[PDB]
RNA sequence: CCCUCGA
DNA sequence: CGGAACAGTTGCGACTTAGACGTGGTTGTGGGAGCTGCTATACTCTCC
């Protein structure tokens, strides 16, 4: 039953098991992930870049 | 993975969840114009 | 998390600072006396005027978009300059 | 009556109880563990007086252990020796004046010989600025003054944990062998019943496969340990047998994908425990592994790591311990219980100090050091190499600098008053490297423990999320050379109580039976009472026999901190508003005058001179000359000794460090006596605030709930006014468009707001400055496209040629005013050391007096706390027969249910010694009077006493003097023997119907103020990422309206306002814009659009691979863009074209 | 974020 | 309030440069810090 719920989901159309592996991962705007100078000519990035 | 001081990075899950995660602190709640705050003292000169 | 405190200290530096909504609210209104001192020019000095000193056109390309020789785009620069620094002040 | 100081005012006390030993110096937690690092000769002789294991100093022992430094072919060597500190290179407000680091050069003797030569080459190496610990027992780090905080580690050892706590509801049996620095290795017994064995988290195994991997055979195992029926079970549930195989099997848990070799793998579990050099057990670890298992009876002091003779002995202690043995014998070992340890007590638990984390970070450094010395030994041609060549210091300098700068024990100081500097040296915290995390930290850490007597403060410690982590080192505690807290006893000998004094660590005083302070004794050594409360074993207290008793408490308060030692009637306080009136202490502001209180505990003079905030001479002497600026004393030597005074110095939180020499020109004074007051400090006592007038009684509403009502003769005579020294920094650099430029010419400002400017375009000293004035004017170069298009004509017709600039100058905040009273400038056009790309940069000291008003927090020392709700004319207050206004108005409802009856107690003694007493000795001595001493049963107007914490004024001897109170000026009694006073009403003139309780109460102006407080926002700066206003009143930011906020809003179910609050208030763009629009036209509000937040949900949901869409009804989805045009077309529009 | 503190 | 004629300025476009700055090669040894002092609950995995 529990993987039935998996394979049915991936039943429907529009939607393929394919997405679950990535030949290309997306960037997010910069401006969400920015980077500010600081008191003393360091720099602060988030995280993600 | 860590930056400086051993402390894990914050990955894009990380922006999501969590009581600081965009839906609790920046979507459910805001910080907003036209507010203020002081300290409260008591008014007993004031109607209701 | 970049602190707010961060932000703001970097913006005091920046080219363009954090500007309120009131600051972008009263920029976006129309400047009267401006407004009313370019109505005075003639149109055609107010045109030229217009393009060169906002947008930036060259002799060339005013003088294109006018459909006036450049010399005529040197007159009505001068003119309408000198009219405006006699009209504002 | 503290009569060791001299010049010490005289404060007359209550305490019955006779104090053998004084207070040791309140600093020695700091200063005796920096002196130790450093070998100080003042350290040489403590050592020589505790007497002498031939001592050797922090830097001593890291060098002795590093050396020799010998290539790997054994041909030549490195050896240090002998190091020195050269003088200090600036003093100390030099340093934070230059943003330096107090710092003094480090040399030591490195001697390099060549094996085969036999040549000698013995060199004075500079090993770097070493950073110094100043009188005062702090750093200067980089300009700022920082504390390093003892930690509270758990020493090495092996410690037993017995959980009962498995679903089968049997109990298990684990064990941890934690060393200094090392491998850890864990022992448990399954719930399945096996033995298992953890090494560095790796996964268990039977405990057999270890041990024979040690060269154990499966019948020797059986030898020893066969009397465990689980380890016989555990045997043949090994899996395997050999000591190749077990050597095989090891070596496979460690790395996951290598080959593993026998002659690796054996010197891999050689160098991973038994080798000195991956594994070390400190020498605490060492006599704590043998004291545990009784395996050393000898002291053989040789080595410190683990043995063998120690695997076995573990297993074998866990092995009876899960069996229920209570005893063990071990070969070549004696007689040790089998028992659970506790994490907590402070036997097991230690105090890492400053020199020995200091120490740490040195020998992390000098490692360093080692392996370039190493690197360099195989390059370099001998008879060429000479040490300096070969030592590199950088790598030590840098490991001591991370550490002042990274640490969580390295702490900016906390400076308010010398009371909240001073505990924040005797801090001993949790946290940190090494320690807890916050995450990880239960309930049971956060709890007093039966150790903590004598060592940590019970009352002292946060109140929020810091509960529990953070103490206060005890009064009278010692740091012993091991890390363990030791407490002085009195030797009880045949149920005299002698004066031999004797300093136990927690473990001794376990096997002993200490008498509390309050224990009665008589003029001999014999107990008042055959049963005496007592603490015996692991922190039971019990009804005792006295004739079996070992020690008793030297003093009361000795199980009590600094800060709580001053609270009068400590007693009669309940430990929680106590706890609040210890952190309270050390929020006071200092006041423009100090007070010393009427009433103390007398710890307060001791407190400041220890603290170092006041200036005390260290030679006898007479004054030579004295002004506001310095003070000289003449020794009678002919040597004179100059003091220079703090003047308005501005403290790490704002607060004015002002010191005012106490003496006159001419004047005596002795070694140890105070010269100058320090900023809470009067006559050398600590004083955190005034003694004020106060009424019990609720007033008109105004004192509601802790409200408090005010006179303004507290406003008009600044009795609680304070200085309040403000830093605002600002620095011209590079930018994308050029560079910065501080200048007097600010565009489009007019001249008469630029009139308090010099010529540098900076403010000039003396100015009055408000909200918006510029304290120092920068522009900052603007692109092109960054001017309006009406800014562009006008700029074109009238032919300007300057620079495009914003005005970017550094202006005061808003709700700020002061005077300035400083300047620095640093340029780079000057040799003024900058941060790449700053040409110049400003510091502007405004300074402010700040008059005590409405919303101020108050408090006494009881936990007693308010705002203040009301300040009033002096007419209107409740006033005395005598015509005195009352101070101040404290509700009644607010004080009992609190359970700090100190308060009222403290206010019946405050009134007695503000009129003064004469107990009638007439007829004779009174019975309640009795056991006063012959100094109080008199005392003038004004008198100062003090009632220690647990020997106090007893509730008797409060209520007799409450009867011999004298007279005012007109021989009018105005308190009666009840501490009460008939009160007019100041507005309607009429009495009040009842006599109101009064006196005097010492009260605190704590740092939590108004002026710093409020704070409001129409519009202001936005964040970029989240396009949400800012937040803190720094960046004029606005209120966070919450998601408790959000469900208020829906349980009214008021739509429009949460709709607006979470749109055009915060998020929505064009909305927020067109919205203030609108209110300047006077229109009506616009619809909201779309918060800002939700694009950028959806944007970080698609970087997470997630396809999401906003489908219209059609199903079809909906880009989210704006038409650029709108902008454009008004912009066009409002030129006419 | 962390330190520390207020309700 | 045009269309040439005539005479001052940016401003793009080359090129020399001197130094930061990244590259060649690279051959005796030599395996990290830090921790683990949280509780309680649901549920898939995985050893049996």
């Amino acid at each position: 039953l529990k993987r039935l719920k998996v394979v049915a989901a991936f039943q429907q159309s529009g939607n393929s098991p394919m997405g679950m592996v990535l030949d290309a991962v997306p960037v997010i705007p910069p401006e969400l992930r920015p980077m500010v100078q600081l008191d003393g000519g360091r720099f602060a990035t988030s995280d993600l870049n | 993975v860590t930056g400086p001081g051993n402390r894990p990075l914050k990955s894009l899950s990380d922006l999501l969840k969590g009581k600081q995660g965009r839906f609790r602190q920046n979507l459910l709640g805001k910080r907003v114009d036209y507010s203020g705050r002081s300290v409260i003292v008591v008014g007993p000169q004031l109607k209701l | 998390q970049i602190t707010d405190w961060q932000l703001a200290s970097n913006a005091e530096h920046s080219s363009t600072g954090l500007r309120s909504a009131e600051v972008e609210a009263l920029e976006a209104l129309p400047d009267t006396e401006i407004k009313e001192a370019l109505q005075a020019l003639p149109e055609e000095f107010r045109m030229a005027v217009y393009y060169a000193d906002v947008e930036g056109f060259p002799y060339k390309e005013i003088a294109e978009i006018m459909d006036t020789p450049i010399g005529t785009v040197m007159s009505r620069l001068h003119r309408g300059r000198r009219q405006l620094r006699g009209l504002l002040a | 009556s503290n009569n060791s100081v001299p010049g010490a005012p005289n404060r007359v006390s209550f305490a019955k109880l006779r104090e053998p030993l004084e207070v040791p110096g309140l600093l020695d937690v700091q200063t005796d563990s920096f002196e130790w690092l450093i070998g100080s000769p003042r350290w040489r002789e403590s050592a020589a007086e505790r007497g002498d294991v031939n001592p050797v100093g922090g830097l001593e022992e890291v060098l002795y252990e590093l050396s020799p430094i010998e290539d790997f072919s054994g041909s030549m060597s490195l050896s240090f020796s002998d190091p020195r500190f050269d003088d200090v290179k600036a003093p100390v407000d030099e340093c934070k004046d230059k943003d330096m680091t107090y710092a003094a050069p480090l040399f030591v003797t490195a001697e390099f010989i060549n094996n085969n030569t036999g040549e000698i080459k013995s060199q004075t190496v500079f090993m770097g600025d070493f950073p110094m610990m100043t009188e005062k027992g702090t750093f200067i780090i980089n300009g700022t003054e920082r504390v390093v905080v003892s930690q509270l580690v758990r020493s090495p050892g092996v410690y037993f944990d017995e959980t009962i706590d498995k679903s089968t509801d049997k109990t298990l049996h684990s064990v941890k062998v934690i060393p200094s620095r090392g491998a850890w290795l864990e022992f448990d017994v399954d719930k399945r019943d096996t033995v298992g064995v953890r090494i560095d988290r790796k996964r268990r195994q039977p405990v057999t496969v270890l041990l024979k991997a040690l060269g154990w055979t499966s019948e020797q195992i059986v030898e020893r340990f066969g009397f465990s029926e689980i380890m016989r079970s555990t045997l043949e549930k090994d899996n395997t047998v050999g000591t190749d195989e077990a050597l095989l099997d090891i070596y496979r848990k460690l790395r996951p994908g290598e080959p593993p070799t026998k002659e690796s793998a054996q010197t891999l579990l050689e160098n991973l425990f038994f080798k000195e050099k991956r594994y070390d057990l400190a020498r605490v670890g060492r006599y704590k592994v043998n004291k545990k298992l009784g395996l050393h009876v000898g002291e053989p002091i040789t080595s410190s790591t683990l043995t063998e003779e120690d695997v076995v002995a573990t297993i074998e202690y866990l092995v009876r311990l899960h069996e229920g043995q209570t005893t063990m014998t071990v070969p070549g070992g004696v007689e040790v219980p089998v028992e659970t340890d506790d994490i907590d007590h402070f036997g097991n638990r230690r105090l890492r100090t400053v020199g020995e984390l200091i120490q740490n970070q040195i020998r992390v450094g000098m490692s360093r050091m080692e392996r370039v010395v190493r690197e360099r030994m195989t390059t370099q041609d001998v008879e060429a190499i000479t040490p300096q060549t070969l030592i590199n210091i950088r790598p030590v300098v840098a490991a001591i600098k991370e550490f002042f700068g990274t640490s969580q024990l390295s702490q900016f100081m906390d400076q308010n008053n010398p009371l909240s500097g001073l505990t924040h040296k005797r801090r001993l915290s949790a946290l940190g490297p090494g320690g807890l995390s916050r995450e990880r930290a239960g309930l049971e850490v956060r709890d007093v423990h039966p150790s903590h007597y004598g060592r940590m403060c019970p009352i002292e410690t946060p109140e929020g999320p810091n509960i529990g982590l953070i103490g206060s080192l005890s009064v009278y505690a010692r740091v012993n050379p091991f890390g363990f807290i030791e407490t002085p006893y009195r030797k009880v000998v045949d149920g005299v109580v002698s004066d031999e004094i004797v300093y136990l660590t927690a473990d001794e005083e376990d096997r002993h039976v200490v008498a509390q302070a309050n224990s009665p004794i008589d003029a001999d050594g014999r107990f008042v009472e055959p049963r005496v409360l007592v603490r015996r074993k692991a922190g039971e207290v019990e009804y005792v026999p006295s004739s079996e008793v070992d020690y008793m408490d030297v003093s009361p308060r000795q199980m009590v901190s600094v800060a709580t030692a001053m609270i009068p009637f400590l007693e009669h306080d309940d430990a929680n508003r106590a706890l609040m009136g210890a952190n309270m202490q050390r929020q006071a502001v200092p006041l423009v005058r100090s007070e010393a209180p009427l009433v103390g505990t007398g710890m307060e003079l001791r407190a400041a001179i220890d603290a170092g905030d006041v200036v005390v001479a260290e030679e006898s002497g007479v004054i030579e000359e004295v002004s506001a600026d310095y003070i000289t004393v003449m020794h009678d030597n002919g040597t004179r000794r100059t003091y220079r005074m703090r003047k308005f110095a501005r403290s790490n939180h704002g607060t004015c460090a002002n010191q005012c020499p106490i003496v006159d020109a001419g004047d005596r004074v002795e070694a140890g006596q105070v010269i100058a007051d320090g900023p809470c400090t009067d006559d050398g006592e600590m004083a955190l605030g005034k003694n004020l007038l106060v009424a019990i009684m609720p007033w008109e509403g105004h004192n509601y709930e802790d409200a408090i009502i005010l006179s303004n003769r507290l406003v008009e005579e600044d009795v609680l006014t304070s200085i309040h020294i403000e830093e605002h920094e600002i620095d011209a650099r590079d930018t994308k468009l050029g560079a910065e430029e501080i200048t007097r010419d600010i565009p489009n400002i007019s001249d008469e707001v630029l009139a308090d400017l010099d010529e540098r375009g900076i403010v000039r000293i003396g100015a009055e400055v408000r909200d918006g004035d510029i304290l120092v004017g920068k522009v900052t170069p603007k692109g092109e496209t960054e001017l309006t298009p009406e800014e562009r004509l006008l700029r074109a017709i009238f032919g300007e040629k300057a620079r495009e600039v914003r005005d970017t100058s550094l202006k005061v905040p808003h709700g700020e005013s002061g005077k300035v009273i400083g300047i620095r400038v640093f340029s780079r056009e000057d040799e003024d050391e900058l941060p790449a790309g700053v040409n110049e940069l400003v510091r502007v000291y405004v300074a402010q007096k700040r008059k005590i008003s409405d919303g101020d927090k108050l408090a006494g020392r009881h936990g007693n706390k308010g705002v203040i709700g009301k300040i009033l004319p002096v007419e209107d207050m409740p006033f005395l027969a005598d015509g005195t206004p009352v101070d101040i108005i404290l509700n009644t409802h607010g004080v009992p249910r609190r359970m700090n009856i100190g308060q009222i107690l403290e206010t019946h003694l405050g009134w007695c010694a503000h009129s003064g007493w004469k107990v009638d000795a007439a007829k004779g001595v009174p019975d309640w009077a009795a056991r006063l001493p012959d100094e109080l049963l008199e005392a003038q107007p004004n008198a100062i006493v003090s009632t220690p914490v647990f020997d106090g004024a007893q509730e008797a001897e409060l209520q007799g003097l409450l009867s011999c109170t004298l007279p005012n000026r007109d021989g009018d009694v105005l308190v009666d023997a009840d501490g009460k006073a008939m009160l007019f009403d100041g507005r309607s003139g009429e009495p009040f119907p009842y006599p109101v309780t009064v006196g005097y109460m010492y009260i605190m102006k704590l740092h939590h103020l108004v002026d710093d407080k409020i704070h409001a926002r129409s519009t202001g700066p936005y964040s970029m990422i989240t396009q949400q206003p800012l937040g803190g009143k720094a960046q004029f930011g606005g209120q966070r309206f919450g998601e408790m906020e959000c469900w208020a809003m829906q349980a009214y179910g008021a739509a429009y306002t949460l709709q607006e609050l979470l749109t055009i208030k915060s998020d929505d763009t064009v909305g927020r814009v067109k919205v203030y629009e609108a209110i300047v036209k006077g229109e009506n509000i616009p619809e909201p659009g779309i918060p800002e937040s939700f694009k950028v949900l959806l944007k970080e949901l698609q970087s997470l691979c997630l396809n999401v869409e906003v489908l219209s009804s059609d199903g079809a989805a909906i880009e989210l863009r704006e038409g650029e045009d709108e902008d454009l077309e008004r912009a066009a529009a409002n030129l006419g074209i």
